[PDB]
RNA sequence: CCCGGCGAGGGGAGUGAAAAAGAACCUGAAACCGUGUACGUACAAGCAGUGGGAGCACGCUUAGGCGUGUGACUGCGUACC
RNA sequence: GUAACGGGGCUAAACCAUGCACCGAAGCUGCGGCAGCGACGCUUAUGCGUUGUUGGGUAGGGGAGCGUUCUGUAAGCCUGCGAAGGUGUGCUGUGAGGCAUGCUGGAGGUAUCAGAAGUGCGAAUGCUGACAUAAGUAACGAUAAAGCGGGUGAAAAGCCC
């Protein structure tokens, strides 16, 4: 803090009380006895328990059919309009939608739509599986989450 | 149903009159003051006077056993620069007997405020009538 | 009806205030004016210029009247103080408060 | 995460000054000394349960005999009486017939005076 | 006119149509329990347990809601020895209406 | 010398138990001026039982 | 517009959704100071409460010997770290 | 200052001996209740009629929880038909608390389950500020000294003549 090493007043013999730096932490303005730094909070995670999570999360996704699987979806050009369309016909609004290798006008729709939400297979994480209502996912992709998980 | 409580304002008492003459002061007192407390009733309320109102007679004539007529204590302090007076039993009952007997239930009522006032109901006499006729005193003993 | 005039950052400490005041309090209006003319405490002066503007208020604004008129109402709060220091001996150094008052009168016909 | 602290904060001292109300000046104004003030409070009641228990019996048994040695008994003999008088259970509260019915306590008087002949 | 009775572990002197509070009661709130040892009846003239327990006196009632007292304070405080606990309680009670005294 | 405790915000009030000021009650008007007046004084246009004295 | 020292401050008027925003201006706690009302208090002695408890005052329900405030009198009782 | 029975007072209300009542504690019993640790009988994602029993406590060990800020859940939910906060009240919790609602206020607040902590204050002659006390007391700074007339002025001992 911003000052200087000077004793604001003597030990003994004013009526005040010991002090020794315009800095204490218990001082007003300046102190913070266990000031914080930047610090980094990522975790571990062994693999097999980020693999092992998954396929838990997955299987439950199954077991409550919010896991939906088609053959192929994708859109015609990248207008979020075209996908809204689709997924207004498919019964959708929250959704996944993790597909195999990804196409761009696909990722390009659906940046507006907030409560959805498209991956490529080997992109999908833990919590976006959670995150929403259902989640898509293709054959094409299945097949590589497949692999993926082994 | 909480226990009963006399209550001040519909409280009785009634007036009776006590001849000291031959009786053992303090023998006396006791009676006096427990009478004078209300402790005969439904005192059953220590906190409400229920005592009756008893008027001493021929105080002058309290007997007192032992030697004490001649020998017994007596004593208090005017606060001041050293002064502590003592009296005799026979100078007290020489100089105002009344205070014999006053001074001798006083010690035997409680405290403060209400045995204090308890104190009042007692009207002594040194001599043999007192003034208090329309009161209709009827006599008792102890 | 009411009516009330009163005095902001009046500079008297308020204790001394309310001892004028308080001779005041709950009377005639009338009778209160004479108490306060011949008070001689700095106080009776701020509290009758109080009244006055108060009875004014009354007669000017309201029904008026003032013949009927009471000081039915009378306290005085205190107002901030303005802090100063007294240079004192040996380099010691004194608080001292200069005080001041809010006073209010309220004057009326009940 | 920096904690704003105080309202939680002025949530308890009210709590305290709200159970100190009457009580006199500071005891009653300035938290630190109404905050001792309600504790001993507390201990008071705490102790003034088990107390109140010895008060009314005390007062109870005062009155009993009052009232027994009017009909010419002492307290003493009056209980032991009662509690010979073949069995024969009932409050020392309960007999409050004492000041509320002087003619069913002579009865227990009677009652008990025989059990003791 | 009244009686007395054991019945909370505490006894109770009572007349008909008044309410008493007893201690806690499983007996349902409407129906009726039947005091079948009173220790004293009396109008005028009186009955007491030569025993304990009259004869053939017994005493009705109705119970009459449920409830719980108002909360007390436990407090505990040892001066000096940095300790103390506080502490809430209610008790539970049942109260009876009286309609017997079945001389 | 200087106290041990604070002295209660009722000591305050009882020892000022005699500071009230006490109101006039004594002045009367001249029978010749309008005029108030204390008794035993002039009154401010100059009167004194009736009679203008004082002439300023 | 009015009281006032062509003051300080104030009362109206008016603006404004609001001046329970008027410039010391959002909210506006606490210590601390007042005015008003109920109750108590001028024979009473101590950590000031707590237990019991009259009376007064206010709410009760058509009484029911209850709620709230106050608290004469009385048992017990030497603050906290 | 009685002051070497606690006091009054006592010739027993003292001592000794025998006896029978009684009072007397937060001990023991009674009625109701909660919890910790065991284990019957009814019966297991078991709590129970339950049932035996235990439940003073500094240092210290162990267990279970309240509440505060911030992330997500939340582009949800509540809210100008009134948020946060402030101040009452009511009911509820063993408690830290919770919930409701009158008043004030006038724009924000968030269940739940989880996640992270600048998470809880009466004391450190603690830090800052605000406000009491003493007290309307001390004092108003060289004991060279003032008096009156006129003036201005709302007011003049203190300015002006
Ligand atoms: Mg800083
Ligand atoms: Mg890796
Ligand atoms: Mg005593
Ligand atoms: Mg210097
Ligand atoms: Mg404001
Ligand atoms: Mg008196
Ligand atoms: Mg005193
Ligand atoms: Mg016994
Ligand atoms: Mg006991
Ligand atoms: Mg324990
Ligand atoms: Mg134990
Ligand atoms: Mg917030
Ligand atoms: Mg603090
Ligand atoms: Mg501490
Ligand atoms: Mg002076
Ligand atoms: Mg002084
Ligand atoms: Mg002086
Ligand atoms: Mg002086």
């Amino acid at each position: 803090v911003t000052g200087s090493g000077k004793k604001p007043w003597r030990q003994k013999g004013t009526g005040r009380a010991r002090s020794g730096s315009i800095k204490s932490p218990i001082w007003r303005s300046g102190g913070v006895t266990f000031a914080a730094r930047p610090q980094d909070h990522s975790q571990k995670v062994n693999k097999k328990m980020y693999r092992g999570a998954l396929k838990s999360i997955l299987s439950e996704l199954v077991r409550q059919d919010r896991l939906i699987v088609v053959e192929k979806f994708s859109v015609e050009a990248p207008k979020t309009k075209l996908l809204a369309q689709k997924l207004k016909d498919m019964a959708l609004e929250d959704v996944l939608i993790i597909t195999g290798e990804l196409d761009e006008n696909l990722f390009l729709a659906a940046r507006n739509l907030h409560k959805v939400d498209v991956r490529d297979a080997t992109g999908i994480d833990p919590v976006s599986l959670i995150a929403f209502d259902k989640v898509v996912m293709t054959a094409d992709a299945v097949k590589q989450v497949e692999e993926m998980l082994a | 149903m909480k226990t009963f409580t006399a209550k001040p304002e519909t409280v009785k008492r009634d007036w009776y009159v006590v001849d000291a003459t031959g009786k053992t002061l303090g023998r006396l007192a006791t009676e006096l003051a427990r009478r004078l407390r209300g402790k005969h009733k439904a005192e059953y309320t220590p906190h409400v006077d229920t005592g009756d109102y008893i008027i001493v007679l021929n105080a002058d004539k309290v007997a007192v056993t032992g030697n004490k007529r001649t020998d017994k204590v007596y004593y208090h302090h005017t606060g001041h620069i050293g002064g502590i007076k003592q009296a005799t039993f026979e100078e007290m009952i020489a100089r105002r007997p009344e205070r014999v007997i006053e001074i001798a239930v006083k010690g035997m009522l409680p405290k403060g405020p209400l045995g204090r006032a308890m104190f009042r109901k007692l009207k002594v006499y040194a001599g043999n009538e007192h003034n208090h006729a329309a009161q209709q005193p009827q006599v008792l003993d102890i | 009806m009411e009516t009330i005039a009163k005095h902001r950052h009046a500079r008297s400490s308020a204790q001394k205030v309310r001892l004028v005041a308080d001779l005041i309090r709950g009377k005639k209006v009338s009778q209160a004016l004479d108490i306060l003319t011949y008070t001689n405490k700095k106080a009776a002066v701020l509290v009758k210029k109080v009244l006055e503007s108060a009875i004014a208020n009354a007669e000017h604004n309201d029904g008026a009247d003032i013949d009927d008129l009471k000081v039915t109402k009378i306290f005085v709060d205190e107002g901030p103080s303005m802090k100063r220091i007294m240079p004192r001996a040996k380099g010691r150094a004194d608080r001292i408060l200069k005080r001041t008052s809010h006073i209010t009168v309220v004057v009326s016909d009940r | 995460a920096r904690v704003k602290r105080g309202v939680i904060a002025r949530a308890r001292h009210k709590k305290i000054l709200k159970q100190a109300k009457g009580y006199y000046g500071a005891r009653s104004r300035v938290y630190r000394v109404a905050f001792q003030a309600v504790i001993k409070a507390g201990q008071y009641a705490y102790r003034d349960r088990r107390q109140r228990k010895r008060q009314f019996r005390q007062l109870w048994i005062a009155r009993i005999n009052a009232a027994a040695r009017q009909n010419g008994i002492s307290y003493s003999k009056f209980i032991n009486g009662l509690k010979k008088a073949s069995v024969e259970i009932d409050r020392k509260i309960l007999a409050d017939i004492a000041v509320f019915d002087k003619v069913a306590f002579t009865a227990l008087v009677e009652k008990a005076k025989a059990a003791l002949a | 006119m009244y009686a007395v009775f054991q019945s909370g572990g505490k006894q109770h002197r009572v007349s008909e149509g008044q309410t008493v509070r007893l201690e806690k009661l499983d007996i349902a709130t409407g129906e009726t329990v039947e005091f079948a040892e009173v220790l004293m009846i009396a109008n005028g003239e009186e009955v007491k347990i030569g025993v304990p327990f009259v004869d053939g006196g017994v005493i009705k009632a109705e119970v009459v809601a449920h409830g719980r007292g108002e909360k007390v304070k436990i407090v505990k405080f040892r001066r000096r020895k940095h300790y103390r606990k506080q502490q809430g309680h209610r008790q539970w009670f049942t109260d009876v209406k009286i309609t017997g005294i079945s001389a | 010398a200087v106290q041990q405790n604070k002295p209660t915000r009722s000591k305050r009030g009882m020892r000022r138990s005699h500071d009230a000021l006490t109101a006039v009650t004594s002045l009367s008007v001249d029978k010749t001026s309008g005029e108030k007046h204390l008794r035993h004084h002039i009154t401010a246009d100059g009167y004194y039982r009736g009679r203008k004295v004082i002439a300023k």
